[PDB]
C-alpha cells in the first residue's frame, strides 16, 4: 500500500520502499530512484 | 465563458495548497465571488530570416498562451490585449533596423529600409495605435475586474466585522497597511455598493451592541437617524492601486508613454509574452520561489571571493599585470577595490579559475602557494557555488512544473466535493 | 519473429498509454490484426586509413549486433514477390550496409582546382579498386531501395489498408459517424473516408462483407431508407474512387513516406555521389536508444520552441540596452586604423550578441573589452554578469534540461513498462505475491 | 528563546537519526536537560564606493533577516555576569556587525612605493575618520570577542558539563562500566573521565548526590567493597579540588563551539598585528544560518568518497603523464618565440603539475595547451590521446566529484524537508498522524 | 580471513541478483564452496619535493586505511608453500606499496641530451641512496608478485576447481548433457574430464561414474557410456591440462599474471612500473564502482558515440561541400593550412577541435561576418552547438552519472535489504522486534 515500485511514479519524498523520490533535473515525473 | 479561467486558477490553487479543513469555506467563497460574474456579463540576407523568425515566434505565441459605450469594450479586453501584444511585437521587429551614423539623416538613429520608405510612418501610426489601446485596456480594466476585488475585500471585512468583530474589539491598524485603509469605509453610507446585503450594519449593532456601547459603534460605522463618497472614493483608488494586476497594466501604459519620447522603450514590452503562458511565468517565478536561498548562496560566494581577494592582495600582487606594454602598466591589484572587482567580474566568468588571466607562476616565488590558490578558487567557486545556484534553480522549476501535472492527477484521481478515491467510483 | 515483436510494441502501448478500462478491447483489437496477418505470412510461404578502417568495422560490428533491421509471368510474378518479402528485414540490413561502405568510401575525397574551378576527384592509397565500387554500389543500393520499397508495399500496405477498413466500418455501424452525426473539419480521416462508401469493395480486407446490409438494417426506421442507400451507393472492372482513397492512406503512412523519401534521395545521389550522407541516419531508426535520443528532442517541442523564444527576447533586450547606451566597446579589431565595430545596428548587434555570446559559456563580456580604467565600469560589470547569469546558467540549463531530462524520463517510462509486466499479469491485476 | 531552539534541535536529532526504540529515553534526556535550563535562566534572570555601499547594505539586511535573532563587589561582579549572559545573542549580532564593518573598510585598501618597501595605506574621498572608526572597531571587536568567550562560559558550559556527569553517572550505576570493565583502546572520553571518580564532588551540579552510594551498594559484594570505596574516593583555594578542576577544564575545551568562539578570540587578537586577519570571520555568517551551513557539511558529508574520486584522478592524470613524458614531449612547447623554448614535460615534476593544474582547469583537455600535430607524426597517437585525456577527465571524474558534493546538499535538504513533513503527521509517541484526526 | 569476504560477497550477489526461489539452492552452494574453504585453511594452518612527499603521504594513508587489506627438502619445500598460502593479503598490500613507492622515486625522473642520442638521467638532492634503491624495491616486487601469484594459485585455484567440478557434476547427473544432449565453449573444455580415468579428484562422489551411467543405463547401452566416461605413473595429462585451462580462465588469475608480466617488463624499462597503480581501484569499493559504470551502460554508451560520430561526419561533409574556404589555420598567408581540403582531414579537425572546443566548431572557424554565407554558417554553428555540446555530451556524461549512481543504490538496497529481513525467513525485522 504505502510502499511503491522502484520506478513507479511518486508524489512526495518517503512514501514508497526507495523513500527517495527524486526528479531527473526539470522533470515533472517524480519517481523513487 | 471568461469565469472559466477563474474556476481553473481557484480549483488549481486549492488543490495545490488549499487545505482539506477550508476546502468547504473556499467554495463557498468562489461561489459567492461567481454568481455575481454572471451578472457583470449580463450587465455588458538578414532581412528575409528575420522575418521568417519573427513570423514563426509570432505563430507560436498565438498559438499557445495568447451604457453601451463600455459594452463591446469590455468583451473584447481579453481580444484587447491580444492586439496590443501584436501591435508590441510588430514595433519590437521594426525597431530591429536602426542604425547609426555621423553624416546628417553627433550619432544619429535613423533607418535603413530596402525601397520601403513608409517604414517610418508605420511605426508612428503603429506607435499611436499601441498607446490608445493601453488606453483602452486600463480602461476596461476597472469596468471588468476591479468590481470582483472590490467585492471579494468588502465580503472579507464584512466576515471580519460580523463573525470575529475585529474592528469594535480587536482594532488591529497600527498592525497591518489593510487594517489602517480599511477604517474609512466603514464610516461610508455606500458600504454595500457591491456587497449584496446592504443591512451589514443591522447585524452588528446587535451582535456587540450589548458588551460595547451602542454609541459608539453606530458613529464608528455611520449609523445615522448630491452623492459624494469621498471616503469611499478613496478606499477604492487605494484599493484598485493597491492590486498586483492594476499596478501591472498601469506599468504597461506608463511604458507605452514614455515610448513616444523613444521607441527603444517599447521592448519592455515583450515581457508580456512572459506571463501569457504558464511555462515561462514558471521560468520567471522559479527565480523568486528559492530566492532566500538563492540570495545567501551569492552572499557565500561574495565573502568566498572577498577572502581569495584578500589573500591575493596581501600575496600575489605583482601577478595582475593585465597591460602587455612594460611603459604603461595596468595594476589590478593595487587597490583591494580594484582587486576585487577584478576577482567577481572576471574570476566567476572565467570558468576555469582566476588563474587564466593573472600571469603564470613559473620560474617564479610563491609558485606552488599560486597553484594551490587557484586550484582551490576554481573548486570553490565554479565547481561548487555556481552548481549550486543553477541547481537550487533548475530545481525549483522542476517541482514547479511537477506542481501542475501533480494537481491534474489529484483532479482526475480522488472526488474533490466527496474527498473518495475513484478506485470505489470506477 | 513478425508476431513476437509486434505483440512487444502493443504491449508496450498498452502498458504505457493504454487505459486498463480498455485493455481488454485493445486485446481483442490486437488478435483481430494478428490473425489477419498470419495468412498473410502463410501466403507469402513457399596512419588515416588503418585508424578510419578499425573505427568503421568496429562501428559497423556494434551497430549490426546491437539489432539493426502470359501464364508464366503470372507464376513467377507472384514467386518473386513472396521471395522479397520473406526477407524485408534483410534488405533492411543490406541497405545499412551498403550505406554505410558508400559513406567510408565518401571519406576517401580530396578536393582541389587542378584535374586529376574546383574539381572533386578521388585520391587512393594507390588501389584504383574503389572507383568502379563506388559506382556498382550506388546502383546495387539503388536496387536494393526499390525491391524494398515494392516489399513494403506488398507485405505491410495490406495491414495498414485492412485495419483502415476496420476501423472505418466499425464506427459506420457502431456509432453512425457519417449519417447520424458528421465528423466535420479538423480530422482529414472524416473527409477522406467519404470516397469508399460507393466503392462496391469495401470490405476487401475485412472479412464481413455484409456490414452494409446490417447497417442499412439499423438505421433503416430512424433515417429513410433510400437516404442509406444513396449513401453507401448500394445499387473493365476498374474505379477510380477507390483506388484515390488507397493512394492517400498510403501517403499518408509515415513509413511508406519515410521509404520514399529514401527512394528519392536515392535518386538524388546520382546528381552528384556525395549526396549519400542522409542514408546514414538509418541507423538511428534501427537500434532503440538512438530512436528514443531523437524522440526526446520532439517529446517537449513546444516547451523547447518557447524557451528558446524566451532566450530571444532576453537577448533583444539585452542587444537594446548595449546598443543605446555602451557600444563603444563593441570594437573586435586589433587594428586602430581599421575597425569592427559589432553594434553599429540592431541587426548586427543582435546577431552578434545571439550567435557568439551565446556560445561563449562565459559571457559577452569575454569578447568585448575589458573596461578597466574607464567609466561606466561598474555599469558594465553588473551588465555582463546579469547576462551570463541568465543566459548561460538558467535560461540554457533549462533548455539542455528539456532534452535531456525528456530522454531519461523514456528510458524510465520503458524500464517501468518491462517491470510492470514482469511482476503483473496482464489479462488480471493479480500481482506476483498471490500468483506465486 | 533557547528552550525552542533546544527543542527544534532534539527533534532535527531525533528524526534524522531514525531511532525507534530509544525515543522515549531521548524524550526524558531532553527533559532533564530542560529542567536543568529552566534552573540556570532563572539563576541569571533578573562610482565604485556608492555601488559597494548598496550591495553591502543588500547583503547586511539579508543576512539580518535569516540568521540573526568589599562587600559592595560581590553583587557588581554577579550583576555583570547575569547582563553579559542576558543577551549572549545580542553580543553574538553585534560581533556580526563589527566585522563587517571592518571588512568594509578593509575594502579600501591601497599599496604604494612612496610613503603616504611597500606600505599599505587608507585613502578615501574625504571621509578621514574611516580609519580611526577601523582603529575603535578593531578595539571593540577584541572587547565583544572577550564578552563572547564569557557569555559562552556562562550559557552552555554548565550545561555541558551536568550532561557529562549525567552520562557518566548512568554508565557507572545502569552498565556498571568501570568497576567491571576499562574503556581500554579509544575511548577519549571515558579515559578522561578517569579523574573525576577520585573528586568528592561527583554531583557538583547532578541532583543526587548519591551516586557513589549507590555503586557501592549495588557493586559492593562481588568486587570488594575497600576497592569500590578506593575507586570512589571515600580560604577556597584549599577546599578546591585540582582534579575536578583539570576535568572541567579538559571538557570546555573539547568542546567544538567554545574551540569555535577561542579560535575567533585568537584571530581577533591576531587581527591587531596584521589587520587583515578580520577577513576569517566573515565565515561566522556561514555557522550562523542553517542553509550556509549545510552548503558547507555537504563537501565533508562524503569526504571519503571525494577523497577516492581525488586519488583516482591524481593516479589517472599520472599514466597520462607518463605516456606523455615518454611520447608526447615535442609538443609541450608552451613559449612562442624560438629563441628561447620552454617544455613543459622536459621533467617529470613539471609535466605532472602541468597536466594537473592545467589540464583539468582547461575544460577541454590538455589539447588545447599544447601544440596540435597537424604536419608532424603521431598525429592520430597524439589526437587519441587528447580525447581520452579529456573524455576521462572533464566527463567523468570531474563531473563526479561535482556530482557527489551537489547530491550531498541535495540529501542535507531532503532530509530536513522529510523531518519537516514528518513532524507534521506523526504524533512522536503513538504511530498515527492525520489520517486519525 | 577469507571464509568472511566470500561470505559477504555470496551475500553481495544473492540479493543484488539472487531471486528467492533459489535463494536455498544458491546457500547451498556457498555452504559447499564453505566446507572445502575450511579444509584448505586447516592444510595451510600448523619547493615540489615536500609537497609531493606531503601529498603522496596522504594518499597512502587513506588508500591503506580504507583499503587493500632428499625428503627434508621436501618437507622444507611444502612448509614453504604453506607459508606463502598463509599470508596472501599481506603480501598483495605490500606489492601496492612498493608500486606507490616506485612511482614516487619515479616522479623524480629527468632527461637530457648531454649524459649524466636523449639519455635519461636521475636528479638527486645530494642523497645518493635513490638510484640503488629503485632498483632494490624493483626487485622486491618483481619477487613479491611472484609470491602473490604462487599463493593465487595454491588457495584459490582449487576453490573454482571445485566449484566447476559441482557445476559439471550436477549438469550430468541432472539434465545429462553430454549423453541425452550436446552444448558454450566451457563444454567443450571440460569434455576432455569426462574420459579421465581421475575425474573427481577435487570432489567427494568419487564413484560418480555408476551413477551417471545407471541413470541412463537403458536409454544407452553400457558399452556406449563406458567409452564417454572412460609423479609419471599418476600423470593425468587430460585432468592436468584440464586444470590448466580452467585456471586460465580464471580472471583474478589473468590480473595476477598480467600484474606478473608487468613487473617482469618493468625490468627492460624502467617506466612500465606504471601500470600497478590500477590496482588501488580494485583495493577499495567505490574506485571499483567508478570503473564500472562506464561498462555498466556500456552498449548504450556505445550506440550514443555512434550517433556523435555520424552526426559529426554530416556536419562535416556539410562543411566540405559549402564552407571550406574559412578553414585557414595559418596566419601566414604565404603557407596555407587547409584543414578541410580533404574529407579525412576535416573529418579529423571536427572531431577532434570542435567536440572539445566547449562553444562549438565556429570558434576556430573564421567569422563569415565580412563575405557571403554568414547566415548559413551563424545557423550551422549554432545548430552544432546546440546539437553536439548540449545534447550528445551531456547524454553521455548523464548516462556515466546514472549508472554510477545506480551502483551506489544497489549497495545501499542490498545493505537495507540485510538489516530489514532475515536471510532464510521471509519476515522482516519488525517481526523480531
Ligand atoms: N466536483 C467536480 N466537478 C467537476 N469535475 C470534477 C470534480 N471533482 C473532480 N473533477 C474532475 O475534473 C475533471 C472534469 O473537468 P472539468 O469539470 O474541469 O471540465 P472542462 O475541462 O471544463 O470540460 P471539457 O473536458 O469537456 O472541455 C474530471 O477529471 C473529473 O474527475
Ligand atoms: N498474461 C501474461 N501472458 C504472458 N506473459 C505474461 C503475462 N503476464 C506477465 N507476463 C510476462 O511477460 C513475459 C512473457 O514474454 P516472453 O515469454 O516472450 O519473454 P520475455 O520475458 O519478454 O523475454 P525474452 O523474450 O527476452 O525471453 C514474461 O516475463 C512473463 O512473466
Ligand atoms: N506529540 C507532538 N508534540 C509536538 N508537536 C507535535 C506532536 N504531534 C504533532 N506535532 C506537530 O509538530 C509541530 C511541532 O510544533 P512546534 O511548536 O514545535 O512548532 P514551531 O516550529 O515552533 O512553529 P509554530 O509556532 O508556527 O507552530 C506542530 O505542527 C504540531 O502540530
Ligand atoms: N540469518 C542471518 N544470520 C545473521 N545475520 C543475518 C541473518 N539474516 C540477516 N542478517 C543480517 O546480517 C547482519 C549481520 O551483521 P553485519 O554483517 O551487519 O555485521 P556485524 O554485526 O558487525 O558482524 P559480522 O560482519 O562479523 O557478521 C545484520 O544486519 C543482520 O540483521
Ligand atoms: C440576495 N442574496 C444574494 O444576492 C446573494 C446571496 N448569497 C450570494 N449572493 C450573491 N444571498 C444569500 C442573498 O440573499
Ligand atoms: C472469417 N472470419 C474471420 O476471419 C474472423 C472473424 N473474427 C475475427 N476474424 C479474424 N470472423 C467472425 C469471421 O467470420
Ligand atoms: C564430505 N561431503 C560433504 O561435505 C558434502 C557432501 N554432500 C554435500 N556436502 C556438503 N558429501 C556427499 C560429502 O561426502
Amino acid at each position: 500500500g504505502d510502499c511503491l515500485p522502484h520506478l513507479k511514479r511518486c508524489k512526495a519524498d518517503n512514501d514508497c520502499c526507495g523513500k527517495k523520490c527524486k526528479r531527473r533535473g526539470t522533470n515533472a515525473e517524480k519517481r523513487c530512484r | 465563458p471568461q469565469v472559466k479561467e477563474s474556476k481553473r486558477q481557484f480549483i488549481f490553487d486549492v488543490v495545490n495548497e488549499g487545505g482539506e479543513a477550508e476546502k468547504m469555506e473556499l467554495f463557498v467563497s468562489f461561489c459567492e465571488d461567481t454568481i455575481f460574474e454572471m451578472q457583470i456579463a449580463a450587465q455588458i540576407t538578414a532581412r528575409e530570416a528575420a522575418t521568417a523568425l519573427a513570423a514563426l515566434l509570432w505563430a507560436v505565441v498565438a498559438r499557445a498562451g495568447a451604457v453601451k459605450f463600455l459594452n463591446y469594450l469590455s468583451r473584447n479586453f481579453y481580444t484587447l490585449r491580444f492586439l496590443a501584444l501584436f501591435l508590441a511585437f510588430a514595433i519590437n521587429f521594426i525597431l530591429l533596423f536602426y542604425k547609426v551614423s555621423d553624416s546628417p539623416p553627433n550619432m544619429v538613429y535613423y533607418f535603413l529600409e530596402e525601397s520601403t520608405g513608409y517604414m517610418e510612418p508605420a511605426l508612428w501610426c503603429l506607435s499611436l495605435l499601441h498607446t490608445l489601446v493601453a488606453f483602452l485596456c486600463i480602461i476596461g480594466y476597472n469596468c471588468l475586474k476591479v468590481p470582483l476585488v472590490i467585492f471579494k475585500r468588502e465580503k472579507e471585512l464584512a466576515r471580519k466585522l460580523e463573525f470575529d468583530g475585529l474592528y469594535i474589539t480587536e482594532q488591529p491598524g497600527d498592525d497591518d497597511v489593510k487594517g489602517q485603509w480599511d477604517r474609512l469605509v466603514l464610516n461610508t453610507p455606500s458600504f454595500p455598493s457591491n456587497y449584496w446585503d446592504k443591512f451589514v450594519k443591522r447585524k452588528v449593532l446587535d451582535k456587540h451592541g450589548d458588551i460595547f456601547g451602542r454609541e459608539r459603534i453606530a458613529e464608528l460605522l455611520g449609523m445615522d437617524l448630491m452623492s459624494i463618497d469621498v471616503k469611499y472614493q478613496i478606499w477604492k483608488f487605494g484599493v484598485i492601486f493597491t492590486d498586483n494586476s492594476f499596478l501591472y497594466l498601469g506599468w504597461y501604459m506608463v511604458m507605452s508613454l514614455l515610448g513616444h519620447y523613444n521607441n527603444f522603450f517599447f521592448a519592455a514590452h515583450l515581457l508580456d509574452i512572459a506571463m501569457g503562458v504558464k511555462t515561462l511565468r514558471t521560468i520567471l517565478s522559479s527565480v523568486t520561489h528559492n530566492g532566500k536561498q538563492l540570495v545567501m548562496t551569492v552572499g557565500l560566494l561574495a565573502v568566498v571571493v572577498y577572502l581569495y581577494t584578500v589573500v591575493a592582495f596581501n600575496f600575489f600582487r605583482k601577478f595582475y599585470n593585465k597591460s602587455e606594454d612594460e611603459d604603461e602598466p595596468d595594476m589590478k591589484c593595487d587597490d583591494m577595490m580594484t582587486c576585487y572587482l577584478f576577482h567577481m567580474y572576471v574570476g566567476v566568468r572565467a570558468g576555469g579559475g582566476i588563474g587564466d588571466e593573472i600571469e603564470d607562476p613559473a620560474g617564479d616565488e610563491y609558485e606552488l602557494y599560486r597553484v594551490v590558490f587557484d586550484i582551490t578558487f576554481f573548486f570553490f567557486v565554479i565547481v561548487i557555488l555556481l552548481a549550486i545556484i543553477q541547481g537550487l534553480i533548475i530545481d525549483a522549476f522542476g517541482e514547479l512544473r511537477d506542481q501542475q501535472e501533480q494537481v491534474k492527477e489529484d483532479m482526475e484521481t480522488k472526488c474533490f466535493i466527496c474527498g473518495i478515491g475513484s478506485d470505489y467510483f470506477d
